[PDB]
C-alpha cells in the first residue's frame, strides 16, 4: 500500500499495531465489528483530544486502520518510576482527558474503555482518547448495552451491579480511577473478579446506603455487601488539596446521576485554581 | 497561566435547544417515557433521551448545502 | 451529530442536477472501461435510475420481513448506503441485487444490530446453497461498499428528528391539541420522501419537519406560528423564507416522483442480466 512498515508497535486484544510512514497502523462474519465501530465513530469526531483516524485499507474481510502516531500513553508515564508527576502535570492530563470527554459526550458517545493505556500522548504533549473499539452511542432508550464494558479496575459500580442502561458516569468513574492512578502511581482498585472489584470499591470508599444511591437495589446483579465505613479521601490521598479532593469525591459518587459530568468537572475550582496546568511541551517524557 | 472554562461553541444551524436540567421544569419530560428505577440506578434518565431527541430535531434545520 | 457529520459535509448535495452529473459520470466511466476492455447492451442513466428505484423497493421488502425485526434506523442506513453507492457506480458493474444485500449487512453491523451471518442469509428466499453463495458475494462486496462510501458509515435518519419535533410540538405548541394524530400521515409522507433523492439533498431535520407540516396541511391544521413563534423565525425572516422554500422543494420532489413500471423494469432487468453475463 502507500504506507511502508518501519517498526512493530505492539498488540492489543483485537489487533496488532505498527509504526509506519508518521502514522500507526492497526490490523464468515465479514469485516470485524470492532474495526467498523472505530471507523464509524472516529469519522464523525474531530477534537484535539480525540485520536484522529487518517485512513483505512484492507482486502476481503481484513481491514487496517491508520491513526496519527502517538509517542506514548498515560500508562507508560504512570509506570515510569523516574518520572515525577507534579500537581500541574496531573492537572494537565486531567484537563485534556476531560475536554476530550466533554466533546465526546456532547456528541452522545461513551468511550466505555477509559484507562491510562487508552490515553495516548504525542511528542507535543497533547493527550488523546484512543481505542474506540468499545465506544457506543448513548441516550437512545431502545438500545440495550452490556455490562461487561470497561476494564475491571476502572469499571463503575453500576456496571459491576449489572446496569444495562447507563450514562456518562461509566466514563467519569474511570476518569476518577485514572486520577487516582495518577496520584498513587498504582492502580486504585485492582480487583481480580467482579465480586472482588466491588469489595475493593466498598472497602476503600464505603458501602453506599440508600441515601447515597437511591435505586441501588434495583440493579439486576445487585448483591448486599457488608457495611464498610470506607477510608476518608484525605487519608487515601494525603497530598491532595481540598479542591482536588472535591473533584475526586465528585468523580467517585456512587450515584451515577449525582456523579459529576465532564462539563461539571471542568468547571470545578481545582482546574481554575493555582497552579495552572502544565503546557503540553513541558509535560514529562519517558525517555527509555 | 491559569485555566478558565469556556463552553464548547459548536454551530448547530438550528433552533436553540433548552438545557438538560431545564427540561423537567419546561414541561418537556411530560412527553417521554419515565425512566425505570433500574435505569435511574444505572444513571439513565428520561432527560437524556428527551435532550438527544430535541438536539436531533433542531440540528441543521437552517442549513443549506 | 448531523451539524458536523460526514453526511452533511460530503453526502448532502446542492441540487438534483449535481446528482445527475455524478450518475452520468458513473455510467459514462463504466462505458469507457467496457469499451477499453472489449452497442445497445449498455444501460442509459435513466434506466439505471429505474433499476435503482426497483432494487431500493426490493431492499425495503427484504428489511421489512427480516427476522429478527430490523430497527427502522438500520433500514434507513441501508437505503442511504444504496443511494450513495449508486451515486458513483453503475448497476452494470455491480449488481444491485448483491449490493442491496451488502448494504443491509453493513448497516446491521454499523447500527449495532448484532445479527449472525447465517441468520442474516436465512432471511433470503433461496436454497441453502443459494444462501451460501449470496453470503460469499456479500462478504466479497462488503469492503467495496465501504470504500465506495468513503468510510462514512454513520447515517443520520429523520426518525429521531421526527420524535424530537413531536416532543417539541407537545410541549410548546398547545394550539395543536394532540400532535400524535399527525404521526401516521407524517410517517406515510416520510416513506414517500425516502423514495426520492431528498435524503441526499436535505437535512434529516428538514425532512422530518416537512413530513410533519405536510401531515398538518393534510388535516387542515396550519402551524406557521410554530415556525414563526416557537422556532424563533419571526426574528429572522430570510431564514423562515428559506425553510419554507426548502419544504416546498421537498414536496415538489415527492410530487414529481414516478414509481418504476413493471414492463420497463422487466426489460431493464433483462438488459442488466445480459450486461452481467458478458465481460
Ligand atoms: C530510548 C528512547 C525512547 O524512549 N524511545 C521510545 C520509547 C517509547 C516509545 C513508544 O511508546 N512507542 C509506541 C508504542 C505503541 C504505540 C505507540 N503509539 C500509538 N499511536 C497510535 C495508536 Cl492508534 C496507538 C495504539 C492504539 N491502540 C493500540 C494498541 C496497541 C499498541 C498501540 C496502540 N499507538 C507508540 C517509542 C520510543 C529507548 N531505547 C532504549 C533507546
Amino acid at each position: 500500500k502507500r504506507y511502508e512498515k518501519l517498526d512493530f508497535l505492539g498488540e492489543g486484544q483485537f489487533a496488532t499495531v505498527y509504526k509506519a510512514r508518521i502514522v500507526a497502523i492497526k490490523k464468515k462474519d465479514g469485516i470485524n465489528r470492532t474495526a467498523l465501530r472505530e471507523i464509524k465513530l472516529l469519522q464523525e469526531l474531530s477534537h484535539p483530544n480525540i485520536i484522529g483516524l487518517l485512513d483505512a485499507f484492507g482486502h476481503k474481510s481484513n481491514i487496517s486502520l491508520v491513526f496519527d502516531f502517538m509517542e506514548t500513553d498515560l500508562e507508560v508515564i504512570i509506570k515510569d518510576n523516574s518520572l515525577v508527576l507534579t500537581p500541574s502535570h496531573i492537572k494537565a492530563y486531567m484537563l485534556m482527558t476531560l475536554q476530550g470527554l466533554e466533546y465526546l459526550h456532547q456528541h452522545w458517545i461513551l468511550h466505555r474503555d477509559l484507562k491510562p493505556n487508552n490515553l495516548l500522548l504525542d511528542e507535543n504533549g497533547v493527550l488523546k482518547l484512543a481505542d474506540f473499539g468499545l465506544a457506543k452511542s448513548f441516550g437512545s432508550p431502545n438500545r440495550a448495552y452490556t455490562h461487561q464494558v470497561v476494564t475491571r479496575w476502572y469499571r463503575a459500580p453500576e456496571l459491576l451491579f449489572g446496569a444495562r442502561m447507563y450514562g456518562v458516569g461509566v466514563d467519569m468513574w474511570a476518569v476518577g480511577c485514572i486520577l487516582a492512578e495518577l496520584l498513587l502511581r498504582v492502580p486504585f482498585l485492582p480487583g481480580d473478579s467482579d465480586l472482588d472489584q466491588l469489595t475493593r470499591i466498598f472497602e476503600t470508599l464505603g458501602t453506599p446506603t440508600e441515601e447515597q444511591w437511591p435505586d441501588m437495589c434495583s440493579l439486576p446483579d445487585y448483591v448486599t455487601f457488608k457495611s464498610f465505613p470506607g477510608i476518608p479521601l484525605h487519608h487515601i490521598f494525603s497530598a491532595a488539596g481540598d479542591d482536588l479532593l472535591d473533584l475526586i469525591q465528585g468523580l467517585f459518587l456512587f450515584n451515577p446521576c449525582a456523579r459529576i459530568t465532564a462539563t461539571q468537572a471542568l468547571k470545578m475550582k481545582y482546574f481554575s485554581n493555582r497552579p495552572g496546568p502544565t503546557p503540553g511541551c513541558q509535560l514529562p517524557r519517558p525517555n527509555c | 497561566a491559569l485555566y478558565e472554562y469556556q463552553p464548547l461553541q459548536i454551530e448547530t444551524y438550528g433552533p436553540h435547544v433548552p438545557e438538560l436540567e431545564m427540561l423537567g421544569r419546561l414541561g418537556y419530560l411530560n412527553h417521554v417515557r419515565a425512566a425505570s428505577p433500574q435505569d435511574l440506578a444505572g444513571g439513565y434518565t428520561s432527560s437524556l433521551a428527551c435532550h438527544r431527541a430535541l438536539q436531533d430535531a433542531f440540528s441543521g434545520l437552517f442549513w443549506q448545502p | 451529530m448531523y451539524h458536523n457529520s460526514s453526511q452533511k459535509r460530503h453526502w448532502t448535495f446542492s441540487s438534483e442536477e449535481q446528482l445527475a452529473r455524478l450518475r452520468a459520470d458513473a455510467n459514462r466511466k463504466f462505458r469507457c472501461k467496457a469499451v477499453a476492455n472489449g452497442d445497445p447492451v449498455f444501460l442509459e442513466p435513466h434506466e439505471e435510475m429505474t433499476l435503482c428505484k426497483y432494487y431500493e423497493k426490493r431492499l425495503l421488502e427484504f428489511c421489512s420481513v427480516f427476522k429478527p425485526a430490523m430497527p427502522r434506523s438500520v433500514v434507513g442506513t441501508a437505503c442511504m448506503y444504496f443511494k450513495r453507492f449508486y451515486l458513483n457506480n453503475s448497476v452494470m458493474e455491480y449488481h444491485p441485487r448483491i449490493i442491496m444485500l451488502t448494504c443491509a449487512f453493513l448497516a446491521c453491523k454499523v447500527d449495532e444490530f448484532n445479527v449472525s451471518s447465517p441468520q442474516f442469509v436465512g432471511n433470503l428466499r433461496e436454497s441453502p446453497l443459494g444462501q451460501e453463495k449470496a453470503l460469499e458475494q456479500i462478504l466479497e462486496y462488503e469492503l467495496l461498499l465501504i470504500q465506495q462510501l468513503n468510510f462514512h458509515l454513520i447515517v443520520h435518519n429523520p426518525y429521531r428528528p421526527f420524535e424530537g419535533f413531536l416532543i417539541d410540538l407537545k410541549t410548546r405548541y398547545p394550539i395543536l391539541e394532540n400532535p400524535e394524530i399527525l404521526r401516521k400521515t407524517a410517517d406515510d409522507f416520510l416513506n414517500r420522501i425516502a423514495l426520492t433523492d431528498a435524503y441526499l439533498l436535505y437535512t434529516p431535520s428538514q425532512i422530518a419537519l416537512t413530513a410533519i407540516l405536510s401531515s398538518a396541511s393534510r388535516a387542515g391544521i396550519t402551524m406557521e406560528s410554530y415556525l414563526s413563534e416557537s422556532l424563533m423565525l419571526k426574528e429572522n425572516r430570510t431564514c423562515l423564507s428559506q425553510l419554507l422554500d426548502i419544504m416546498k422543494s421537498m414536496r415538489n420532489l415527492v410530487k414529481k416522483y414516478e414509481p418504476p413500471r413493471s414492463e420497463e423494469v422487466a426489460v431493464l432487468k433483462q438488459k442488466l442480466e445480459r450486461c452481467h453475463s458478458a465481460e
